């Protein structure tokens, strides 16, 4: 991968052990994917935030790097944090501080496209978490690889990524055509479809015919689910995605998703309500209309919940639902909007044994971890709950 | 003598005794960063150490944070002396870089079996088999 | 204009005086622009929120509609409010409250695309604020006309709009090319450029060549200005706009913007610091990195401002500035972040007499209100500030 | 008889008052009095209340539709509106105030003071001589 004369200084440690190692990683990646040059990124999202993930090893590198003098050279935000006992939490906040000391915006969310950092169509960025990468690539038309934890951190310190993969016009072209004959209209239906399409596809860039989502949030989900079961960082919805007209550039095979395909997944997450002691909505982090949805749903329920309801959401969304009286409503019934945190990445196996959710991503991960799960729309979940 | 050619990922030279696995090793929760003992649900190798051994395995897998496990491994001195991967992905190469662990990819790992003494010139991507 | 059998019943009056009179409005605008049918909208944005602009005749109408049971059938937010003495605020809160009773998100920002309401590419919506319209059409690819106060509300009530203008493909094609030969690098540059292009162009859909904006906020401002000195509801930037590839479909003329064009605008907004008693940034409402910029700038200044600085912002952005520590750095140096209000729309005439700003829209409206104004970038406004 | 378009129905007869200038309701008309306030309108001081208004087009602020509604509550509203071309400000005002409006009529054939009848349901103006 071609390196500028300045980049080949940084590589030679002229600007410090922190920039050197950052650059050292970025050339190792360019040498693996045959990127031509390093392109500048306009923002970055760094992965490896929860203490359950990176652990003490993660803090070790993060610590030495901050001491070496690592500082981000572009506007970068963070990935969601964990929730746990205060012994755990004390360690987590140490992680978030190290990232802060590097100059990162500590906004700890996977929906930074709500208030925090909204990329423009065609912006090259270094984002790191699947649901966000799929959203920025597919529903915003910006460009970013599915960067890892360390790859995004290095990209955020140099200010550049290798110019491989989804940064190139030819790589954003459609791979498969997905014809959705099944009835897919509720939020949970896009959860269950994204599950199935990710699990049956490979490293494809699908092209969705016959898909007309009511709420943009359904696609936010759809991509997230596909990013869990599969490895989809980009799709197209004919008429809804900004890049859909140029997506196809050769003959493609058409796979079809029938109602039988989806029922087989809806029915895999139907554990009894008596094994469910928690509700998670907000995977990915709820929008304001998602929260307003849950608020008005409890107003018509009249009575509170006997199990806790959790709405994971960006700091920006919470602070809206606060000022609009939505979180006041949600808290009077037994609910709480948990800001800038994530549950699937938190050590909660000993706190709750069963999650009900409208997310297909959480349904997928929690089932594998060993929890009872129950997958349904929020309107159904809030009605049936104890 | 029988020099095996590969690509430079991380320079440096290291001689020593081999351990080989024909299975994608995962590094987040796959290696105990204190002991270097391989702890992975699926693995050629469970309950064997990596410290001071040449680690030959097809590719890294799992979560991208595994690079940090390697960084912790190295600062605990329980890291391999060198790493002969078949195919360099971004988990193990990143960990090699931040750890300064000599790494080489592109080697035909079928010509390496566990126990074979070997030197790795990672500066040149070469693998002599000392006998 | 064709009406579905349900729509003629709304006009027939089956669903109340509210939906009827709202439908009566719509079928009169359709019969003016020749809409074929009514198309549904995914969200709305109601203009006519400041008591300065709608006055008592405003609260007149909104009182009697709240009485007859008018509710909005689609998610909808508000134009910004005003700022004044406590009389004005009581009436202002009345206006906001009346809209709230119609089921409106009382967000009151011109940047709902941060946190509040982010339209997807190709979504038909019914927005009214000019700066927000320019964003939805040009930078997001969503489709809406420049609605009015009463029409944005009428559409928000029924959930549909006349299908004309910017909802139709062919009216989104460019009508003129803008060869930006001038140096346009900074926020003020895109401010002063938009003032020009907006003033020289008619009801054009301009296509920008040679325009590589570093920050999307530059295009937020570039659109806000053209919408203030002209009627530019949608523009294309080459390589940066989601619809720019299919923009030019027939022979277009090319106007060029020389440096002398931009210089003339700068020097009509060069009033002495001795004529200024207020600094306004955030017009349109600042993004998060805009607030970040101002804070890091007051950092280097290290002394407080002796005339007061105001950052008008969405409450979404204001909230992040709170939680990230940017506000505390601002209020320590005499700044203040004003959520969901607007200054060109507040009766400030007696309170201040001179506005220093970086916005071309604010400069144009404040100059034409009679105030002395001084237009520069934020870094200069804060260095040389008293 | 002059033929135009049915913007808002109803029937009304009254005294014609004419403007040959685009009239802007937000600012140029007082909701309390019906008097024109515009600085340079033909009828700088004339009141619209209970008359037959004739003017080529409305203009100004989208909010002007609300002024026309206040005129109708405060009872100083015109009996009918004859515009050259019906636009969003004036039409919305008549729609929400139930004021009869008919556009597309030769407004030049109407001079101030004429006794005139407007059948807005069928969109026709008849001059009474
Ligand atoms: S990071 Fe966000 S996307 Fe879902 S799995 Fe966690 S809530
Ligand atoms: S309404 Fe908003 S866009 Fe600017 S001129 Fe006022 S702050």
């Amino acid at each position: 991968m071609y390196l500028t004369k300045e980049e080949e200084l940084i590589l030679a440690g002229e600007y410090g052990y922190a920039l050197q190692k950052a650059m050292e990683i970025l050339v190792a990646l360019g040498d693996i994917y045959g990127a031509d040059r390093l392109i500048p990124i306009k923002s970055a999202q760094v992965a490896g935030v929860s203490y359950k993930n990176i652990g003490d090893a993660g803090i070790e590198f993060l610590r030495d790097f901050v001491e070496a003098g690592a500082k981000v050279s572009v506007y970068t935000t963070l990935n969601p944090a964990g929730i746990g006992d205060d012994e755990f939490m004390e360690k987590q906040m140490e992680v978030l501080e190290l990232y802060r000391k590097m100059g990162i915006e500590v906004t700890s969310t996977c929906t930074p496209y709500y208030g925090a950092n909204l990329p423009k169509f065609g912006d090259h960025i270094a984002w790191s978490e699947s649901s966000a990468v799929s959203f920025a690539n597919s529903i915003l038309g910006a460009r970013t690889n599915r960067e890892g934890g360390p790859s995004s951190l290095a990209a955020a310190i140099v200010g550049k990524t290798p110019n491989y993969g989804l940064h190139l016009d030819e790589n954003r072209k459609a791979t498969v055509i997905v014809d959705v004959k099944a009835k897919v209209k509720t939020f949970a239906d896009y959860s269950v479809l994204g599950y199935h399409v990710g699990k049956t596809l490979g490293n494809d860039v699908p092209y969705f015919k016959n898909l007309k989502p009511e709420k943009t949030e359904f696609l936010k989900e759809l991509g997230a689910a596909m990013g869990a079961t599969g490895s989809i960082a980009l799709y197209h919805v004919e008429g809804e995605t900004p890049e859909y007209r140029e997506a196809i550039t050769d003959k493609l095979e058409t796979i079809t998703v029938e109602d039988s395909d989806l029922k087989a997944v809806r029915e895999s997450f139907q554990d009894d309500w008596s094994d469910i002691d928690m509700i998670l909505i907000g995977c990915p982090h709820a929008s304001l209309p998602e929260v307003k949805e849950i608020a008005e749903l409890l107003r018509m329920r009249g009575k509170p919940l006997k199990i806790p309801l959790f709405i994971t959401a960006s700091r920006a969304v919470k602070a809206l639902a606060d000022a609009l009286g939505y979180t006041e409503i949600i808290e009077r019934y037994n609910g709480k909007i948990i800001p800038d945190s994530c549950f699937v990445v938190s050590p909660i196996k000993g706190w709750y044994r069963g999650i009900a959710t409208n997310s297909g991503k959480s349904a997928f991960y929690f089932r594998s971890f060993g929890f009872s799960v129950r997958l349904d729309d929020v309107e159904n979940l809030i009605k049936e709950a104890p | 003598g029988p020099k095996l050619k590969g690509r430079k990922i991380v320079g440096g030279k290291a001689e020593g005794e081999v351990i080989v696995s024909r299975k994608p090793l995962s590094f987040l929760g796959g290696v105990d960063p204190e002991t270097g003992i391989v702890t992975d649900a699926e693995s050629d190798i469970r309950g064997q150490s990596i410290a001071g051994k040449i680690l030959v395995f097809p590719r890294g897998k799992g979560s991208t944070v595994g690079s940090y496990v390697i960084y912790a491994l190295k600062k605990n001195n329980k890291a391999p002396k060198a790493i002969i991967v078949g195919e360099a992905e971004t988990i193990v190469a990143t960990g090699a870089i931040i750890s300064d662990i000599p790494m080489v990819d592109g080697v035909d790992v079928s010509k390496l079996k566990t126990g074979m003494k070997v030197r790795v010139d990672a500066d040149s991507g070469e693998v002599e088999i000392l006998e």
